[PDB]
């Protein structure tokens, strides 16, 4: 009884474990590249690069995009494994992130990683754009976006929200191509270099350097978008980094 | 293949521990 | 052959046996997740029944559940690893419900009720049949939820949304959980209208 | 009329050529004349009250709210139109919308000096099509279910239809109103067997369908005033943004006083704005014994306690924390739901002790959703639907205590 | 205590396991015929969930999480087999304990244990705990709160179904069909808490 | 004193004058077979047979040993039967004065009589059927005992006779009957009355309790709920005051006492008054020449709980002490449900009638509406004085859930206890019939 019970359990466990372990280890490398290619495809899209096949995405990402670490406090580049840096995981660790106060936490993120990752879009050997990952709390969930900025450090080249959970008809319009097209050509800062991008409720004026139309019937999500850019363009975000970029960096 | 070997050992040991606990509990609780 | 098609309408796992309800509510927001979940449940149920029937004469009764869940979980782990490697986008949408295939009442229900007392080949057929009935509900519910909540089928635009210059305003409630309860309930009303023998007595 | 009804009676009785329409015939014949039936068993005499009179008193009790709502809806629309447009631009707007030029065709005016007749007429053009669509679509479902199950049409749909029409924005599309009433009548009421056999409020279940299925047409700043191109927040939305100081009517530039909200000079749902009109209607049905004062008392107790608790706690970020109880009373659909929707006897608790707990739960939930839920400025519909789920549970607690007393022979 | 109290309220009303994540529906729809039967099942779910979540949290953090035993070895692929194995063992042990020393408890809780041995509600709660990376104290609060929320939903459904003794459901919807519609209407009410960022 | 607040007194016109007068000569009487709960008759007589007074007519199969005896001396003329051959009535035409005699005692020794001797004399005389048990409102088994016997010395029914007038005429018989009941019971005797003085028994186990308030203050079910709660293991007996008088006459004179005093009343009665009559008297002959013209309904018992006395049922009931006559309300009114209702009575305040407090109503048999589902506007709680949840109990009766109804107190109730609930029901449910079906199901499975 006991001998038969243990023999069956041990034999069954060994066979199951071997199949499970082989599948988990053999497929592990392909699993981690699928996660990478999902984000790499999104960064290529916001940068304005056409890529359809998985191989095409990999070759274009390596050729055109160079990830680099940036320290938020100083605005200087930091040496590290940029392609494998996880900013979200670093934001949840006390040794690699700072807790924000009520005054500073405009976007309601409650924490901020010490060092972030930016993506330099290079045409050959000269940087043409910089991709800044920003995030801020919406009405229902945290919203993550990529914003493409020209080398002048003021002009927006494109925007793409790649992770949001707002209502599809109200708030989910952050992914609407028509709304995203409005961000092209806008200026992030005024002549005093203060953050000046504004989400205008009821529709921005047609000729405007800083105004972007708000989401119809979605004032709360629009406030989340406005707070997101207010924080990340401030001194606590990419403020000093964009100040150095506009001075002749990159 | 250290991960595979560790996976095989831990998978067997976890199940064996669960089986032994149930058998010990049944022997010490269920009347006979 | 009749054993394959019996769990579709005569003995439907969800409409009659009240098994597998949890996944039917969650994953049916899209046809792509409903189709993948259908294949995964059909794959796991058929193989779990097959392997359990092979060793049905040696499973100790004291730890019978542990032995059965060791086979069921191992198959689901392999399915989860494969989905992460080849269907990463769909696997991310399925979230925790890939793991919940282990606790799906259909998989354990058929393994205990049928596989323990049947030959492996009929057990494999029984698992395929119950997967077809389970999938029939998932695809039917997923069809209405996706078409009426997004105007799309498998991501292909069938009804042009007004936000994209179309004419159809998507129904927000179809993307919310209460619609899944309603659709299943009315689906049962339709099945038992054409199958009066399934009507519960008062 | 009476002779015609008697003559055609044999056609709808079994064996006649119109047997399948028997349900419709009794709905019409009994509508005009009493059935003329005598008792068959003990209690050879009966009380004069029946379901028809109970439903008709509630239906009449909302008439003051209905008429003021049409007057207020027109007044808000006309004021906003003259705030935005003038001269030829206003003339083009009037010609482009059939509500506006129909009002001017029937002797009314869209000018800023329009009288109460023009304002009520403009509100009528927005409310009557909604009420007609709700009545016809809902009535078809009620009759169809009764014909299939071979039962007489029970009363209560007149209350459901008029209440649903009064709790929607004046700009609601007609096709959405048809879908909303269909969900409320069929899913919430008819699949359970009709009047008296459901557990969920039918009118609010229909409104919850529109709330979540098509939130763009039942929320925001574009649906509460029936003026084309006019964007304006309401008092609950404005208070959530900037507290008491933010209550400004942009159509006229005047602050929203407490008396303005109490009388009903505010935008919102058609029949919810006037708390005074709802009080008059509620007083008549509470006095008649149709509406339960225990439920109404419980709602007030719940709202007063929780709102006072929020005021004492205070918040330097959420302005909804400092709203007093009397501001909660006169804003939103609190008064409408408390007087005419929380008092639905079928959806409420069946015990007097349960009714107090049922009412308190509604009052607590309504204030909670207003204050600590940022997505929704109001929570009365959600509060009542939530309390409909626990209404049987309150009864279960009460009866189990009663059974325990009985098993002890009531103390012998 | 505000952090733990906030988590407790979040797991009961904001993220109710039965009416916001809809796990365990099979036993939820079936056993909800009677209030006392549902009340007994709900307590059993609370006890199993309050024990299973903290134990699996200890196992995951000490063994299965990356770099737990040996640096560079990730055994997270064993999560599924380990979690259900612990749950399947603890439930069976409770049957052997209650039926032996506490016959009154075995009638009250033991008779419902076989149903929830592999129920989706227990496994789903453990999976959510791993995703959210709770601590041990948070695991106890989350496990207890999830069970209370699950018990609250099934008892509320049981009271509704007992009230429905007077209903006139059509034969096609009688039984399972009307129960699905009832639970869908209950989901609408619980959406009142949706949007509360607690 | 126990005061009842919840309840309703019907202000129906035609109240009787509380003066006893001689009634019409009654030429035939009958015993109604359907008014006894669970009674399966074994006939001991045939058509044409001549029967003596207090001679057994039929026996009960389901209650062995119980004898139903003739109230008068005469000839069996007809044995009416209905659907499934149910015994409707056994009619005897009055002719002669032959009778069966029994033992008679003195008033001093009545309280010391043996219980078996008392039971034997009551059963043989047929007076044992006056007792009804609670629960189930059945005639008690001859071998059973009760620790509580309730004497209904009051009547709050509409148009009911005042018990004070009848008891004062038969004070000696009433006290003698109480002494017999005191020896019969193993516990106590509860004489439930109003504040008016009544003749008193000197026995220590006979207790007078005063009940005040509107209907149903006078019902035996209300008295039991407040003095001796009943259940499966606590069975009480009830008996009305006029039957207590008959018990006293039986043990004092040795002869069955079948005289009754019933109130003849109602809107269509020309002279409402108390009339002397006999048990089971033909209501067609009693009511002859007493009613205004038109289609009328004659009711044995009260309007709230009584038997439609038509055809084979046109005889005074065993437990009925009044005869009510009403018009048949067949008129159809145009928008009658929406009228202000100056002359319409209601427990609610939806009509102008309640604004006139001193108004009496010529109530007819109209239903005032069609049958509908129950919508609980709270009318039941206003008329139910017992510690029950009326709305939830009534839903169980409509749903047929006998087990839940028992837990909610259905065993403590009779049909008359739910008469007010039937009256005020907006959905026009008849809860008396539903309760009896639940009680029949409970007994069958017991
Ligand atoms: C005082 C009162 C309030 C009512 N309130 C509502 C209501 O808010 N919504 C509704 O659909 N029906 C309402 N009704 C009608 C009816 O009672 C209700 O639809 C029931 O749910 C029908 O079973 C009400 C009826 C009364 C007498
Ligand atoms: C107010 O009471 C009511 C009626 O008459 C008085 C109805 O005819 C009807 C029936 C209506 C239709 C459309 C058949 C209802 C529902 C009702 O509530
Ligand atoms: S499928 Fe989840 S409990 Fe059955």
């Amino acid at each position: 009884s006991i001998k038969k019970t243990l023999f069956v359990v041990i034999a069954l466990s060994l066979v199951c474990s071997i199949i499970v372990s082989a599948a988990a280890v053999g497929l592990r490398d392909k699993q981690k590249e699928n996660a990478a290619l999902d984000k790499q495809s999104k960064i290529l899209q916001v940068a304005g690069i056409e890529a359809k096949g998985s191989k095409q995405i990999v070759e274009l990402f390596n050729k055109s995009i160079e990830p680099r670490l940036v320290d938020f406090n100083t605005g200087d580049f930091v040496e590290g494994d940029a392609a494998n840096y996880d900013q979200r995981k670093a934001a949840k660790e006390a040794s690699e992130s700072i807790k924000l106060t009520a005054e500073q936490d405009k976007a309601k993120i409650q924490r901020r990683a010490n060092v972030g990752v930016v993506y330099l879009v290079k045409d050959g050997d000269k940087t043409s754009k910089v991709i800044l990952p920003v995030h801020g709390n919406g009405l229902w969930s945290m919203m993550y976006a990529f914003v493409a900025v020209e080398t002048d450090g003021n002009t927006v080249s494109g925007l793409t929200y790649y992770e949001q959970g707002e209502t599809p008809g109200l708030g989910g319009e952050v992914e609407n191509p028509a709304w995203r097209a409005q961000w092209v050509g806008k200026k992030l800062f005024d002549e005093n270099h203060k953050p000046a991008i504004k989400i205008v409720k009821g529709g921005a004026p047609q000729g405007s350097e800083h105004g972007v139309d708000g989401l119809s019937g979605a004032t709360l999500t629009s406030n989340g978008v406005q707070n997101t850019f207010d924080f990340w363009l401030g001194d606590m975000g990419f403020g000093p980094f964009l100040t150095k970029v506009r001075d002749g960096g990159l | 293949m250290s991960t595979i070997i560790f996976g095989v050992v831990m998978f067997t040991l976890i199940i064996l521990a669960l089986v032994l606990v149930i058998l010990f509990a049944k022997s010490k609780l269920v009347p006979t | 052959k009749k054993s394959v098609l019996a769990p579709v309408l005569d003995n439907n796992p969800i409409a009659l046996q009240v098994l597998g309800v949890c996944s039917a509510l969650a994953v049916t927001t899209k046809l792509e997740t409903a189709f993948v979940m259908t294949l995964a449940v059909m794959f796991v149920t058929a193989l779990s029944n097959f392997f359990v029937s092979l060793i049905r004469n040696h499973i100790p009764n004291s730890v019978r559940i542990i032995v059965q869940m060791a086979i069921i979980a191992s198959l689901v782990i392999v399915v989860d690893q494969i989905l992460k490697a080849y269907l990463y986008d769909i696997s991310k949408q399925l979230s925790v419900f890939v793991g919940l295939i282990i606790t799906n009442c259909i998989v354990m229900g058929r393994a205990e009720a049928f596989a323990m007392k049947s030959e492996p080949i009929p057990s494999f057929i029984d698992g395929i049949g119950n997967g077809l009935g389970y999938g029939f509900v998932l695809m039917t519910v997923g069809f209405f939820r996706e078409l009426l909540g997004s105007g799309k089928l498998f991501g292909l635009e069938v009804l042009p949304l007004i936000s994209n210059g179309g004419w159809y305003q998507p129904n927000g409630l179809m993307l919310l959980a209460p619609s899944a309860f309603f659709l299943i309930g009315f689906m049962i009303w339709a099945i038992r209208t054409f199958k009066p023998e399934q009507v519960e007595a008062k | 009329l009476k002779k015609f009804l008697e003559d055609i009676e044999h056609h709808f009785e079994p064996g006649g050529k119109h047997e399948k329409w028997f349900a419709l015939y009794e709905a019409a014949a009994t509508l005009f004349y009493t059935p003329g039936l005598v008792t068959k068993r003990s209690s050879h005499v009966r009380d004069s009250v029946d379901l028809k009179r109970i439903m008709i008193m509630v239906w009449l009790a909302v008439f003051p709210a209905m008429f003021w709502g049409m007057y207020n809806a027109g007044g808000q629309a006309i004021a906003a139109l003259n705030h935005l447009y003038s001269g030829d631009q206003l003339a083009a707007i009037v010609a482009g919308n059939w509500h506006y030029w129909l009002t001017e065709m029937l002797g009314g005016t869209m000018s800023s000096d329009a009288g109460w007749g023009s304002k009520m007429l403009l509100g009528a053009t927005y409310f009557l099509p909604i009420y007609a669509t709700v009545f016809i679509v809902g009535g078809f479902w009620e009759v169809l279910f009764c014909m299939v199950r071979k039962h007489e049409v029970n009363e209560g749909f007149f209350v459901t239809s008029i209440l649903f029409a009064l709790i929607v924005p004046p700009t609601l599309p007609l096709w959405q109103a048809a879908l909303g009433i269909t969900f409320g009548v069929v899913v919430a009421k008819e699949v359970f067997g009709g009047t008296g056999r459901n557990f969920l409020n039918p009118a609010l279940a229909g409104r919850a369908f529109l709330f979540f299925a098509y939130p763009a047409q039942i929320s925001g700043d574009l649906v509460w005033t029936a003026a084309d191109g006019y964007s304006g927040a309401t008092a609950l939305s404005q208070w959530a943004q900037g507290g008491a100081g933010a209550l400004i009517n942009n159509a006229t530039g005047q602050t929203i006083t407490w008396m303005d909200a109490f009388i009903g000079n505010i935008p919102g749902s058609i029949g919810e704005v006037s708390t005074l009109a709802l009080m008059i209607g509620a007083a008549f049905i509470v006095y008649m014994g149709i509406a339960s004062w225990r439920i109404i008392g419980g709602v007030m107790i719940g709202m007063i306690l929780l709102s006072t608790l929020f005021n004492v706690i205070g918040s330097d970020t959420n302005a909804m924390f400092n709203m007093p109880w009397h501001w909660h009373l006169v804003l939103g659909g609190f008064a409408f739901g408390m007087f005419f929707m929380a008092t639905d006897p079928v959806s409420a608790s069946f015990t007097n002790s349960g009714k107090w707990a049922y009412g308190i739960l509604i009052g607590v939930m309504c204030v909670l959703i207003r204050v600590v839920n940022p997505a929704y400025p109001e929570g009365m519909m959600l509060a009542i639907l939530f309390a409909n789920l626990f209404a049987p549970l309150f009864d279960h607690v009460v009866v189990e205590r009663n059974i325990k007393r009985r098993l002890a022979r009531y103390g012998k | 205590m505000e952090h733990y109290i906030s988590l407790l309220v979040k797991s009961i009303f904001i993220e109710n396991m039965a009416l916001s994540f809809f796990l365990g529906m099979c036993t939820f729809l079936a056993v909800s015929k009677k209030v006392k039967t549902s009340f007994g099942l709900g307590i059993a779910v609370i006890v199993v969930l309050t024990i299973s979540v903290p134990v699996n949290n200890l196992v995951y953090n000490l063994v299965l999480k990356p770099d737990a035993l040996v640096e560079g070895v990730d055994l997270s692929f064993l999560n599924f087999i380990t979690f259900i194995g612990v749950i399947a063992a603890l439930v069976q042990i409770l049957e052997m304990i209650l039926d032996r020393f506490f016959p009154p408890l075995y009638n009250a809780l033991g008779i419902f244990l076989p149903l929830i041995t592999v129920n989706c509600a227990i496994f789903g709660g453990v999976s959510f705990m791993v995703q959210r990376d709770y601590s041990f104290a948070e695991s106890v609060v989350y496990g207890f709160g999830s069970g209370v929320g699950w018990m609250l939903a099934i008892v509320a459904l049981a009271g509704i179904r007992e009230k429905m003794k007077y209903s006139d459901v059509p034969p096609g919807l009688r039984g399972l069909g009307i129960t699905f519609i009832t639970a869908g209407l209950m989901a609408l009410g619980f959406m009142s808490f949706s949007g509360v960022q607690l | 004193m126990i005061t009842i607040k919840k309840g309703l007194d019907l202000p129906i016109a035609g109240t009787p004058s509380q003066v006893i007068s001689d009634g019409k000569a009654i030429k035939k009487v009958a015993l109604l077979g359907e008014e006894y709960v669970g009674m399966r008759p074994t006939m001991h007589v045939r058509v044409g047979d001549e029967v003596k007074k207090a001679q057994i007519l039929f026996e009960d199969k389901k209650n062995p040993g119980v004898k139903f005896t003739s109230p008068v001396s005469g000839k069996v003329v007809e044995i009416n039967r209905g659907a499934k051959r149910v015994l409707q009535s056994v009619v005897i035409e009055v002719a002669g004065d032959d009778q069966v005699t029994f033992d008679k005692f003195e008033a001093n020794q009545l309280a010391s009589l043996n219980r078996d001797a008392i039971k034997t004399q009551l059963v043989e005389s047929g007076l044992w059927t006056a007792f009804r048990t609670r629960p189930f409102s059945k005639v008690p088994a001859i071998d059973s005992t009760s620790e509580a016997i309730f004497v209904t010395a009051m009547d709050t029914n509409p148009l009911a006779a005042e018990p004070t007038v009848v008891i004062n005429e038969q004070s000696e018989a009433f006290v003698a009957g109480l002494d017999v009941l005191s020896a019969l019971t193993t516990g106590k005797v509860y004489v439930c009355k109003k504040g008016t003085s009544l003749p008193r028994s000197q026995q220590p186990n006979v207790e007078e309790h005063v009940f005040d308030g509107p209907h149903p203050a006078g019902l035996a079910g209300t008295h039991m709920h407040f003095l001796y709660p009943v259940s499966a293991d606590h069975v009480a007996w009830s008996i009305n005051y006029q039957d207590v008088i008959a018990v006293g006459q039986l043990f004092l004179t040795g002869e069955l006492y079948t005289q009754r005093v019933v109130s003849l009343a109602g809107p269509v009665v020309n002279k409402p008054r108390l009339v002397r009559t006999v048990m089971g008297a033909s209501l067609e002959q009693l009511v002859d020449s007493e009613i205004m013209p038109g289609e009328v309904r004659i009711i044995s018992g009260s309007v709230l709980s009584g038997t439609k006395a038509t055809g084979p049922h046109a005889y005074l009931g065993r437990y009925h002490l009044q005869v009510s006559v009403l018009r048949e309300g067949r008129d159809k009114e145009l928008f009658g449900w929406a009228m202000p209702g100056k002359n319409k009575f209601s427990v609610t305040r939806s009509f102008l009638g309640h604004l006139f407090k001193g108004q009496v109503y010529n109530m007819t048999t109209t239903t005032n509406g069609s049958d509908r589902s129950m919508v609980p506007i709270g009318n039941y709680e206003k008329v139910m004085p017992l510690d029950m949840e009326p709305t939830l109990l009534l839903r169980d009766l409509c749903a047929g859930d006998s087990d839940s109804a028992v837990r909610l107190g259905a065993l403590e109730l009779d049909e008359e206890d739910l008469a007010l609930c039937t009256f005020v029901c907006p959905g026009k449910y008849e809860y008396g019939q539903l309760l009896r079906e639940c009680l029949d199901k409970i007994e069958k499975e017991g």
